[PDB]
């Protein structure tokens, strides 16, 4: 979703890229560094805007 | 008469009419249907003057 | 036919595999967007989705 053009909960409310944007976008799984068994209550998305 | 009546052309867009480009589309596609009318309107102007 | 369709209500309903539109783009559905709608519902295998 991370991407120019694109749509959805993140790239309408949290992050959002220019559509002339220029650069890169790097990913990987993180499962064994940011998972906990009980959740994280730090993440989380905005999910509702003006 | 010519010059005027190839502005309701598609030239390989989707719509002659350029509101109706810009009402469906995102810039970064609505930016080629444009380019593509733009090369089409050069064309007749530049035949035009010639 | 005859309805006032409002479209972020598939956002709602579930995360997409895919959601490619033609003609029109994503956001741009909240202006006169249809005439004569048609939805064709059908199940396929994953690899067929192209």
């Amino acid at each position: 979703q991370i991407a120019p053009g694109q749509t959805g909960n993140i790239a309408d409310y949290n992050y959002k890229l220019p559509d002339d944007f220029t650069g890169c976008v790097i990913a990987w799984n993180s499962n064994k560094l940011d998972s906990k068994h009980s959740g994280n209550y730090d993440y989380w998305y905005r999910s509702f805007r003006k | 008469n010519t010059l005027v009546k190839q502005l309701s052309s598609k030239f390989g867009a989707i719509s002659s009419v350029l509101n109706d480009i810009l009402s469906r589309l995102d810039p970064p596609e609505a930016e080629v249907q444009i380019d593509r009318l733009i090369t089409g309107r050069l064309q007749s102007l530049q035949t035009y003057v010639t | 036919s005859n309805c006032v369709a409002d479209y972020s209500v598939l956002y709602n309903f579930a995360p997409f595999f895919a959601f490619k539109c033609y003609g029109v783009s994503p956001t741009k559905l909240n202006d006169l967007c249809f005439t004569n709608v048609y939805a064709d519902s059908f199940v396929i295998k994953g690899n067929e989705v192209s």
